[PDB]
């Protein structure tokens, strides 16, 4: 069939692009290490570019490691040292948020003490991070979006640790770190406060959630589909429009009506995934602090289904006929 | 805090209705923002259409493009506009398909369409032509993958129409791009490009199915053989993507 | 009406079947075969949503509710008012979603661009389908089927979720889950790219694709490049889809206890010490 | 042993210094935490324990 | 490259060869599947390194 | 109620397979004996018998 | 690219002397299985 | 029977390749059917024999 | 004896390697097979001849 | 006549020394089952 | 005899890793096979034989 | 013998750093399955004497 | 013997790196081990032997 | 002949050394399983 652009079908490799330079003078930080990777190669660009590393960048990493071997450190000597056992616990094991009965106060080392203090350091190298991704944008002279798409994702990272456990009066409503753990807390937090399906937000975050993987397989399939006419190539696109943004906007007018341009698409792509841990941070800050019930204030607005049929198995079958006995 | 506003209207119901607020402003931006190309709407004949939509067009946006390549306006005058089309109306009324009046890929209609981009090479940051045949490039080699120079072209109806002699790559993002063709002297008399993403390379040859044997003499030309402009690039890539449709009258027609 | 630039693509043919006679727009949308029959489907699957809405008692977007037969009923025909309403719908839905996947084949085909669309909007297809119809077959009742409602939906997942005790235990649903945090990831940081290097600071030149290849490079070290980002964009929210789709195939068909209880292979494994 | 300086030649004495600072300060608070784990030299509940 | 998915394709078969033989000693399906995709995973990798 | 997603599935070879303790019981229980007036009782006939 | 009227004419002999010898075994093997464990 | 014509519109590389995958499959189906029957399976036969 | 022929075919670099692969998987294919079973398994017949 | 470059009488002595090296491997494969057959018999 | 020419076909350097690869696999899986069994695991013997 | 031609065929540096990673892992792998079991067990050993 | 040509084939500023995280890494993980055993975890014996 | 650059005199000299270090490496892996043997015999 024809040449569908899911894979490269011939690399080329030359000297290692080591990025544009203007008066900021970026290259004092950068690593000048370079490495190329064909495998990567097949489905993206080949080359492992150097990193900049500045001072937001390290402490960041260095403040990230220092919440990871805390964390890590617990966890092994949760399971008393033994490295067996904390592997084969990996997953399970986690560093536990303070009992409630210490509210907001300093709890002990052994009873969330230390995950205070983790957590103290995460959110140093989260904030970080941050500012990497901000004074990098601003030293490359271009547009704040990552940096604000970045915080939006840090709205619902903030929500979750450290503002609804402060307005909740208590750090227990922290997010455990563990794998398996924060699902377990991800199903007890919509348990203890009702249905969270039933909370409007997180009906909404799930919106965006699902449009944004809905545009996002939209726009990747779109500009794959109109890659012959150089359209990966969406920046010349803009300034100068070819026949690619014209048959993408074309193909989405005569199927649905309406279309995007070839810079507008990236605003409903940045503005669907940036809502997504917006609306859910809202979500997250009104539970508890406001309604501690969603299912019955699903009841209370009137927007919960009624069900007429009987709920027991009895009214549908019989437990020897289940059985086929 | 628990109490109601007023009946069952809470602190959570208030964040809600906000939020709708924001998202029907958001949604007239966004709509509004992706307006700022192909508007006025207009119909078939050409002159601007009775309706334009809900949605009134965006503020002009200026883009400051570089390399000394002046401003950009979008809400505007299209300077990629195409005239003198050769087609003709099948119905005197909106919303009919338009008939070519000669060779669809020759005349650039339909899927062989391209549009009036500039006729300059496109730049990358250093502010050479992005897009440079590897005998120009400096240190490019094939690193992966099978190298298709030296290779036969098959058409889309199994004719070789030549070998690929050289293949233009983006050096500023390590990608190629285009193959050229060296026409044999039966099928063609120069050099063709061929888009990348309109090949499929084989272990003995590289086989574009878009366009047959015959259609290869027509295939747009590069003003130089060292770069090629954007308008260049639109009128090449258009002309195979028209032969998906165009080659024969067997792909035209319906396949049922 | 048409574009700035449409009058030039809207010519004739590129059709799959039914030529020139359905081939034309109505406003701006593409009329073909396919787009017959999914105004045939769609209109007459909203219709009957409706009235059985209007029997149902409610009018309430909220509250409609046309719910599958009861498991009793098996894999055929149910009264329909008992169920069987939903089973005419979910033909008419599949009929429309078909419909709408091959129509968009014919209007990317008339364009002479690449069939990405339709195969990904398949994908989404086979989701919904693996969820009405493939499910439902494999354990023996179209009871099994999500209800057409907003919120009675939303029962369905939390109860079909819990049916296996905690279903973020579900190997596939870890796998389908990350897919969709990264796909939401990718979407927010490749927007972002072309939007900052297209809207620099105010008295700025726009940036060329050098600029965001470099900034990522100076930001994680490594960029996968204009094209590689909608190649590998598709791939991670074909995969959302597709792991969805097994998440949902094997918790009740292949796998009856609880999902927990899968994980059980790992803890008790042969190397591990007692 | 008395030949030991030639290690500055094989190593950047600017990266190993950094790298020697980051791997001190992790050892001395791994082992505090360490400690800090144990029952017996938890030095702040042997104060506690005492009064 | 026609060595590269020769040697995965070899780590692939070595994998599920590595599956059924942990079954028939006993083990389990699951068990068996997890060796077989690390043995997939760590033959083929290194067969795609060690070998081009 | 229908559509609720409210089901329990369960493979059809564990249904038709039963509890392998039920016939171990089978064989062990018996039916009971029914006392006649006045029957001689298990506190006089053995001894060391809990009341 | 397709073969010549004289290649496909040992290519055939080829592939029948195969399809004999081939099929020797098997009816030899059938008949032995029918001996040691009939069918029919 | 000649029949030598049809060997000019096949591919030898591809219709033996495809022929010989396809003759394996096949007598790896059949027995692996015969293991699953009761009766022509030789390994539980052969254990039947001996006992 | 004309046999000789299917190398003018088939590349002895991709067979070899194919032929290779198969004889190893056969072969271990049917080892496991014979150990699955309870009367062709050598491993369990040595420890039931010993006791 | 060739597909693969290999001359005629290229795959002539290529082939000699293939089946003198599956008559090997088949013969210790019939001594093998021979004394398999002793061992424990299957039929 | 002349199975020299082997060499002809396969790369020396390319065969000589995927042999060394497959020894030492067989020869760990062949060692984990035996200590499955429950009468050639060597550990599990001395274990017994010390009572 | 004659061994000594490997290395016109092999890297040295790319045999080394295989030996090296390939010699420490199995000797932690020979290290952990004597652990596993009781008997070979130094550390439990250890602890059961003098106890 | 005469090993100072390890050096002519690695590059000595990549092994000092390369053993200096496997040696703090091995001398961890012992470590540890010694630190999950009852008989040889120093900080709980001499808990033990206050008491 | 040689695929690594590496002339034979060479491949002789690393040879005999690699062979001096596998023979000392095998050294005390036999005095550590004699030691080991002694400790916890296992045949
Ligand atoms: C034969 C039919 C066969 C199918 C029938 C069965 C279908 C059943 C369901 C039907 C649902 C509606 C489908 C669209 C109706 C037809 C639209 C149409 O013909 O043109 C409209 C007509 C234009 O006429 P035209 O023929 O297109 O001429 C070209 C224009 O003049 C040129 O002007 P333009 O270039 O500016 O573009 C015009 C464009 C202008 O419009 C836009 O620009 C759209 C941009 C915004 C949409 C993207 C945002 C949505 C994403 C998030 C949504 C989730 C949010 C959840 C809540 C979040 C918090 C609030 O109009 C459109 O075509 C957009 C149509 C799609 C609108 C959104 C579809 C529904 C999405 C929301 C779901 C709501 C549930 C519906 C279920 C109802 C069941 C009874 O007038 C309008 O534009 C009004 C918009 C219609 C809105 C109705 C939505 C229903 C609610
Ligand atoms: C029984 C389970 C409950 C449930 C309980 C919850 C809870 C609890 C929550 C959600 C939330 C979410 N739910 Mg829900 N949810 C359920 C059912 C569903 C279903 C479904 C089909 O059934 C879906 C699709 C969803 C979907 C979603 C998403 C819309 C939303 C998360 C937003 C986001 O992107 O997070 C992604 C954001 C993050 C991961 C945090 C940001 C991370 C930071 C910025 C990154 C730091 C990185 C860190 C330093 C590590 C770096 C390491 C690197 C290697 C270096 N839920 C049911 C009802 N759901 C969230 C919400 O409410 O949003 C309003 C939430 O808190
Ligand atoms: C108690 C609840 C359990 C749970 C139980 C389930 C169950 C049960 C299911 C999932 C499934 C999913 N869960 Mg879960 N899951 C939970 C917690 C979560 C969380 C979280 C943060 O906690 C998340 C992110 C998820 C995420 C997800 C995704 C893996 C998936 C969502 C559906 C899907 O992919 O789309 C796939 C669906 C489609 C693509 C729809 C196809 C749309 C059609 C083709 C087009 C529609 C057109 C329509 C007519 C509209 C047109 C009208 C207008 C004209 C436009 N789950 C909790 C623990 N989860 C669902 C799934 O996988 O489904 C496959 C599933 O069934
Ligand atoms: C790769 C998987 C992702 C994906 C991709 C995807 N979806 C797609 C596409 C692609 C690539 C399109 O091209 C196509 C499109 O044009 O989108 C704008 C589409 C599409 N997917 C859509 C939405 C959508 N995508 C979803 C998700 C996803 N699709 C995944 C995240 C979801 C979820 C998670 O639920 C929804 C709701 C539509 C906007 C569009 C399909 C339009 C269509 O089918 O039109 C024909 C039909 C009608 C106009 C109405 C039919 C009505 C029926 C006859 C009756 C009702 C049936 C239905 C079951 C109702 C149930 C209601 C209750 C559940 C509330
Ligand atoms: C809400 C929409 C999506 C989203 C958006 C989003 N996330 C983002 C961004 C955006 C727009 C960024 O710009 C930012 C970024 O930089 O992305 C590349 C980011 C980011 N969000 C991330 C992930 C992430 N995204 C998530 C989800 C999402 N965020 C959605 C999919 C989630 C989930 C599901 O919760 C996660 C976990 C990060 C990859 C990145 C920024 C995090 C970061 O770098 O934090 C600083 C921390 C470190 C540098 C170190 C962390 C810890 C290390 C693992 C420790 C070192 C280990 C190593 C073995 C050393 C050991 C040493 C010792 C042995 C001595
Ligand atoms: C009454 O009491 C009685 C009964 C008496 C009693 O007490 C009984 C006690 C008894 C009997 C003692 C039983 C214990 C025994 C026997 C102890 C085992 C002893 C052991 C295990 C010996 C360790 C030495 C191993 C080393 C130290 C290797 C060093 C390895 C080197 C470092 C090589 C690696 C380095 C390289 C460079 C190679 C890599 C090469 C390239 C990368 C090219
Ligand atoms: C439970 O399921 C049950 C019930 C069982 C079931 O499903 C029933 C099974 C059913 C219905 C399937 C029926 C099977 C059928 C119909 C299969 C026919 C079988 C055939 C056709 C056998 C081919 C043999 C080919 C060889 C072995 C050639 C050998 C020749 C080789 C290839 C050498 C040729 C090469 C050269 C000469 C050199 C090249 C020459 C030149 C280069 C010149
Ligand atoms: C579950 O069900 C059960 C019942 C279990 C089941 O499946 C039953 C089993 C089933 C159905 C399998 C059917 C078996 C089959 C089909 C057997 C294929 C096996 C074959 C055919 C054996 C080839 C041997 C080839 C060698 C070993 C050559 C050696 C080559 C040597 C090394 C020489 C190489 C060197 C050169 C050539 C030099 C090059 C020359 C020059 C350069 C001049
Ligand atoms: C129950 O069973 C379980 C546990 C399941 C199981 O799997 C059983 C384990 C199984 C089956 C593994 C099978 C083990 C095998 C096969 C052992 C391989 C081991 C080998 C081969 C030993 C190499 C030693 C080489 C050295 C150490 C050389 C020293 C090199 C020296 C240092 C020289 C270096 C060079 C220079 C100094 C300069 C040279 C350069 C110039 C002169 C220029
Ligand atoms: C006193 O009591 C006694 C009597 C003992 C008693 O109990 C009764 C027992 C009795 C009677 C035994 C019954 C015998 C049985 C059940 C044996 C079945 C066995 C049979 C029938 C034959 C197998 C032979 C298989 C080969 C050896 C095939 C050779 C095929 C080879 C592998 C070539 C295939 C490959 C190609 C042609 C390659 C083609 C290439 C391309 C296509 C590219
Ligand atoms: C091999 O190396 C060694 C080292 C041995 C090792 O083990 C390596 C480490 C290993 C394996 C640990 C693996 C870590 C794992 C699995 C952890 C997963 C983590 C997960 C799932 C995160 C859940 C989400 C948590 C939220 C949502 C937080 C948000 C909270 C933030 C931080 C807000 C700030 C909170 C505060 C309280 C502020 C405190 C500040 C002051 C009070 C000023
Ligand atoms: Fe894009």
């Amino acid at each position: 069939p024809e040449y569908q652009n899911i894979f490269t079908q011939v690399q080329v490799q030359g000297p290692a692009e080591l990025g544009v330079d203007n008066e900021n003078n970026l290259t004092e930080e950068r690593t000048t290490g370079t490495g190329f990777s064909q495998l990567i190669g097949w489905i993206g660009n080949a080359q492992l570019g150097p990193i900049y590393l500045g001072w937001f960048g390290i402490i960041s990493l260095v403040t990230g490691t220092l919440w990871f071997n805390i964390v890590g450190f617990n966890m092994l000597s949760q399971v008393g040292y033994s490295i067996p056992e904390f592997i084969r616990q990996l997953f399970w094991l986690a560093l536990e948020p303070p009992s409630p009965e210490y509210g907001l106060r300093m709890p002990p080392l052994d009873d969330g003490g230390w995950f205070i203090i983790a957590s103290f350091f995460l959110l140093v190298s989260v904030i970080s991070w941050w500012l990497r991704s901000y004074q990098l944008a601003e030293m490359h002279k271009m547009g704040k979006h990552v940096a604000w798409a970045f915080a939006a994702a840090i709205w619902l990272f903030l929500v979750l640790g450290l503002f609804r456990p402060i307005l909740m009066g208590s750090w227990s409503e922290a997010v455990p770190y563990g794998i398996f753990p924060h699902l377990d807390w991800t199903t007890a937090f919509s348990i203890r406060y009702g249905n969270l399906y039933y909370n409007p937000f997180h009906a909404l975050s799930i919106v965006f959630l699902y449009g944004s993987v809905l545009l996002f397989a939209m726009h990747g399939a779109t500009i794959l589909a109109v890659t012959r006419f150089g359209g990966d190539r969406e920046l010349e696109q803009i300034y100068d429009r070819g026949t690619a943004s014209e048959r993408a906007g074309l193909f989405w007018r005569w199927t649905m009506g309406f279309n995007a341009t070839m810079e507008g698409i990236h605003r409903w792509a940045w503005w669907f995934a940036v809502l997504t841990p917006i609306t859910g941070g809202i979500g997250i800050l009104l539970t508890g602090t406001v309604v501690d019930n969603w299912f019955l204030w699903a009841v209370e607005h009137n927007f919960a289904p009624d069900y007429t049929q009987d709920y027991g198995y009895e009214a549908y079958t019989t437990y020897d006929g289940f059985l086929g006995r | 805090m628990e109490e109601t506003f007023f009946g069952n209207f809470d602190l959570a119901s208030l964040s809600l209705w906000l939020f709708y607020g924001f998202f029907a402003l958001l949604i007239y931006y966004l709509q509004t923002e992706n307006m700022r190309e192909g508007y006025p709407l207009e119909d078939d004949d050409g002159n601007t259409a009775a309706n334009q939509g809900p949605f009134p067009l965006p503020k002009e946006k200026t883009f400051k493009l570089q390399h000394g390549r002046g401003e950009l306006t979008l809400p505007g005058e299209d300077v990629q506009r195409r005239d003198n089309l050769a087609l003709r109306k099948t119905a005197h009324g909106n919303g009919f398909p338009m008939e070519p009046t000669g060779d669809p890929m020759l005349d650039g209609v339909g899927p062989a369409s391209w549009s009036k981009r500039r006729d300059v090479p496109e730049l990358d940051a250093h502010g050479h032509p992005k897009i440079v045949p590897m005998s120009a490039a400096e240190g490019f080699g094939v690193s992966a993958g099978t190298d298709p120079r030296g290779l036969p072209v098959m058409a889309g109806d199994g004719e070789i129409v030549g070998l690929v002699s050289d293949m233009w790559i983006d050096e500023a993002e390590q990608l190629v791009r285009y193959l050229e063709i060296e026409l044999d002297p039966e099928w063609g008399d120069g050099k063709r490009l061929v888009q990348r993403e309109m090949v499929r390379i084989k272990s003995d040859r590289v086989k574009v199915r878009s366009i047959y044997g015959k259609h290869f003499k027509n295939v747009p030309k590069t003003k130089s053989p060292n770069q090629v402009t954007l308008l260049e690039e639109d009128k090449i890539m258009a002309y195979y993507a028209g032969g998906t449709l165009y080659a024969d009258e067997s792909r035209l027609e319906p396949q049922l | 009406a048409l574009l700035s630039f449409e009058r030039k693509y809207r010519v004739r043919g590129g059709t799959l079947i039914g030529g020139d006679l359905f081939d034309f727009w109505v406003g701006p949308f593409y009329v073909g075969f396919f787009g017959v029959t999914t105004a045939f489907f769609a209109l007459l699957g909203t219709i009957l949503i409706f009235w059985g809405a209007s029997q149902q008692g409610t009018f309430n977007p909220w509250l409609i509710n046309i719910a599958p037969p009861d498991l009793s009923y098996g894999l055929g025909m149910a009264p329909l008012m008992e169920g069987g309403l939903w089973q005419i719908i979910t033909i008419c839905a599949i009929g429309a979603f078909v419909s709408w996947a091959l129509r968009e084949v014919e209007i990317c085909r008339k364009l002479g661009m690449g069939y990405h669309v339709p195969f990904a909007f398949s994908v989404a297809i086979f989701a919904y389908v693996t969820l009405v119809v493939f499910r439902p077959l494999l354990m023996g009742a179209w009871g099994h089927g999500f209800p057409y409602g907003i919120w009675s939906h939303l029962d369905w997942v939390s109860n079909t979720g819990y049916a296996y005790l905690h279903f973020h235990y579900n190997p596939a649903h870890m796998i389908a889950v990350t897919f969709f945090f990264t796909t939401t990831l990718a979407l927010a940081l490749h927007g972002a790219l072309v939007l900052s290097a297209a809207n620099p600071p105010k008295g700025e030149e726009v940036k060329g694709p050098d600029n965001e290849d470099t900034f990522f490079r100076d930001f994680i070290g490594y960029s996968i490049g204009t094209l590689g980002i909608h190649r590998v964009g598709l791939l991670l929210a074909l995969n959302a889809g597709f792991w969805s789709a097994v998440c949902i195939i094997i918790s009740g068909p292949v796998w009856t206890k609880g999902w927990p209880e899968w994980w059980n292979w790992w803890l008790e494994m042969p190397i591990w010490p007692s | 042993m008395s030949k030991f300086y030639k290690i500055w030649l094989i190593f950047d004495p600017r990266r190993v210094f950094v790298a020697q600072g980051v791997f001190l300060f992790l050892l001395a608070a791994m082992i505090h935490l360490v400690l800090l784990s144990t029952e017996h030299f938890n030095w702040f509940e042997l104060a506690a324990a005492n009064a | 490259m026609t060595c590269t998915i020769t040697c995965w394709g070899i780590g692939v078969l070595l994998g599920i060869m590595t599956t059924v033989g942990l079954m028939v000693v006993g083990w389990s399906f699951l068990q068996g599947a997890f060796m077989g995709v690390l043995a997939w995973l760590i033959v083929g990798g290194v067969l795609a390194v060690a070998v081009c | 109620p229908r559509g609720t997603g409210m089901s329990v599935p369960e493979f059809v070879s564990d249904l038709d397979t039963p509890d392998p303790t039920i016939e171990v019981f089978l064989a062990s229980t018996s039916d009971p004996v029914i006392p006649e007036e006045g029957a001689q009782t298990a506190g006089e006939a053995y001894e060391n018998v809990d009341p | 690219t397709g073969l010549t009227d004289e290649q496909a004419q040992e290519l055939h002999s080829v592939y029948m002397s195969g399809l004999w010898l081939f099929s020797a075994v098997a009816v030899v093997a059938h008949l032995a299985t029918f001996i040691w464990r009939p069918w029919f």
